[PDB]
């Protein structure tokens, strides 16, 4: 051939088992709203109702575990201290 | 002349009035002429014209203003209009320098001038003012004024500590990349809008950790030390978290080389260099793009990602192409180029059939829209006497049907050439400063609610606008408080449990989770 390659610096990124058809503290979806917000308008008021992005590569509804932190403080799925490293998809 | 003949005038007449006069002889002699002297010449002879105080300091005069100090010193309210003219010369000389009009300024230089100035009139001060605390708070004030001026005075700071971490090619030794560092933090410190320079800092971070490494190896930490001491204990540590993941990458990346070696049959896997990233510190490039794999790295990848889902059951290692580079050898001599994991398909394309086009990239690939057009303008069009991609109708704007050849181009003078038409120019595009925008505007949404239902849960309640300032006051350092934004956004909690605040009846809010 006239062009091989020989090295490559591919950079993989991981996410852990977030269920993304299934929010593992609501069970609704990664997305489409929860539980307690239903409806897509639902008398919206700005706030935001986005995707939550952990230190451990965790995902879930801002308002699931916004909730979630007055039961607990240890993500569900894990014991580790949970982060908001990150704010929607 | 004039302040050096009236210190002679007061030293004459002190001489004079304590040798051939009383004893004390001094309070009113010295405070009426004080009161005639300067007090009447202080309002004139500063602002007027012909080499005043604004041009005596803009010629850089040290003497002039030492002596102006020591002068005005004894008589009151004289150091008050010394720091206001001087606070007007310096938004002046601001305004000229922050001037937004024109397109074509290079950010590193900008920055550079701005530190150079910072420079000048802290040893201006120090050596004629004495260090004196009122020159200090003035320069401080005038520089938190006029810097927030534009919003882009962050990113700028932020592309010239880039360019200065990337290497040390000026100054290579260690004394003047401190003092620099640290002037360069000191100007960082008269700074509002720091949510904007924490995310540029983390963008040129994953720009230069990504890339070619050895950059410094040790200055790169020593910044960190220096963001730690000023930012403060906050996102310095998710830079040091980010380091902690690069490092278990690389620890897991020659691992999984040495237990492919033990096996033996690593055959699309030559010399690989495969970097396991986590989706929180490092933000998605744009919608995670998709494309034909070249065959013998799709294997390699497809290997990985077995070893990912096997040993840590659930790593869903997700295909990208927007992120990494290579080594093609080609093949009178046999010189090695170098693609950015952009062109890899399209010359995979062109190395199983030649005399291809726009169409031919465009109908079996399954590319993304305007990134490959990237790529593909960054092979041909406007690339110097280095081409390694020729097409027949030479163009500036992209055609459809345009056929693409390759060219020896023996001016490469090594064995490693590389095409770094990437990281060029800072040119900063209206779209991607408005998507950043939104997503610091977002950050700033968030910033203001997770401190809201962080701190309220232990604190008073409000009235009317009693916990508002409390909030902005703790995001006082942050950025700007925005109250439109503030006020839109806490009424909007209203609509469920977790402190409702309910607006009506706004005397007690409820104190539970
Ligand atoms: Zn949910
Ligand atoms: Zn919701
Ligand atoms: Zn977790």
């Amino acid at each position: 051939k006239r062009f091989e390659v020989k090295k490559w610096n591919a950079v993989a990124l991981w996410a852990w088992d977030i269920v993304v058809d299934n929010c593992a503290i609501c069970r609704n979806h990664i997305m489409d709203l929860c539980i307690e917000c239903q409806a897509n308008q639902a008398s919206a008021t700005s706030e935001e109702c986005t995707v939550a992005w952990g230190v451990c590569n965790h995902a879930f509804h801002f308002h699931c575990i916004s909730r979630w932190l007055k039961t607990r403080q240890v993500c569900p799925l894990d014991n580790r201290e949970w982060e908001f490293q990150k704010y929607g998809h | 002349v004039y302040i050096k003949k009236v210190e002679a005038r007061i030293n004459e007449e002190i001489e004079r009035v304590m040798h051939c006069l009383d004893k004390s002889t001094e309070e009113p002699i010295v405070k009426v002429v004080e009161r005639e002297l300067i007090s009447k010449h202080m309002k004139t002879i500063v602002e007027m014209e012909n080499s005043g105080l604004v041009h005596m300091l803009k010629n850089g005069k040290t003497e002039d203003l030492g002596c102006m100090y020591k002068l005005f010193s004894r008589v009151p309210n004289g150091l008050k209009t010394m720091c206001e003219c001087m606070s007007s010369y310096l938004r002046e000389q601001g305004k000229a320098l922050v001037s937004e009009e024109g397109e074509g300024k290079n950010p590193v230089d900008y920055i550079q001038g701005l530190l150079d100035l910072k420079s000048r009139f802290d040893r201006f001060l120090l050596e004629s003012f004495n260090n004196d605390r009122l020159f200090k708070q003035t320069i401080a004030g005038d520089f938190e004024y006029f810097l927030n001026l534009n919003s882009r005075s962050p990113e700028y700071l932020s592309l010239f500590i880039d360019d200065k971490l990337k290497k040390g090619v000026k100054g290579l030794t260690e004394q003047e990349v401190e003092t620099i560092l640290d002037k360069a933090m000191v100007l960082f410190r008269f700074m509002q809008e720091k949510d904007v320079f924490e995310r540029y800092y983390k963008q040129h971070l994953a720009r230069r950790l990504l890339t070619n490494k050895s950059v410094s190896d040790d200055s790169e930490k020593n910044m960190i030390s220096k963001l730690k001491t000023e930012c403060g204990c906050q996102f310095t540590s998710k830079l040091e978290g980010m380091f902690r993941d690069m490092s278990i990458s690389n620890t897991t990346m020659d691992e999984f080389r040495q237990h492919l070696q033990a096996t033996g049959v690593s055959l699309g896997g030559v010399d690989l260099t495969v970097r396991v990233l986590t989706t929180g510190y490092w933000p998605t490039q744009s919608a995670t793009p998709k494309c034909n794999i070249p065959p013998a790295p799709r294997h390699a990848f497809e290997i990985f990602r077995r070893f990912y889902l096997a040993k840590h059951s659930g790593r869903q290692l997700t295909l990208q192409h927007h992120m990494g580079s290579a080594d093609l050898n080609a093949t009178t001599r046999k010189h090695i180029l170098q693609v950015s994991t952009f062109q890899m398909t399209i010359l995979m394309l062109f190395n199983n059939r030649e005399k291809y086009t726009f169409e031919e990239i465009q109908q079996e690939t399954d590319i993304p829209e305007r990134e490959l057009v990237r790529a593909l303008q960054s092979l041909a069009c406007g690339k110097p006497t280095q081409r390694v991609l020729t097409k027949e109708p030479k163009s500036k704007e992209i055609e459809n049907g345009h056929i693409f050849t390759v060219n020896d181009q023996f001016t490469s003078k090594l064995h490693r050439v590389k095409i770094q038409t990437v990281a060029a120019k800072q040119g900063e595009s209206d779209p991607e400063r408005k998507e950043t925008r939104q997503k610091v505007d977002d950050d700033r949404k968030h910033e203001i609610e997770a401190a809201i239902v962080r701190i309220m849960k232990s604190r008073k309640k409000m009235q009317h606008n009693v916990l508002v300032a409390e909030v902005t006051q703790q995001l006082k350092a942050r950025f700007l408080p925005s109250p439109v934004v503030i006020k839109k956004r806490i009424e909007g909690l209203i609509e469920r449990e977790y402190l409702a605040r309910t607006p009506e009846d706004r005397k007690v809010y409820t104190y539970v989770a």
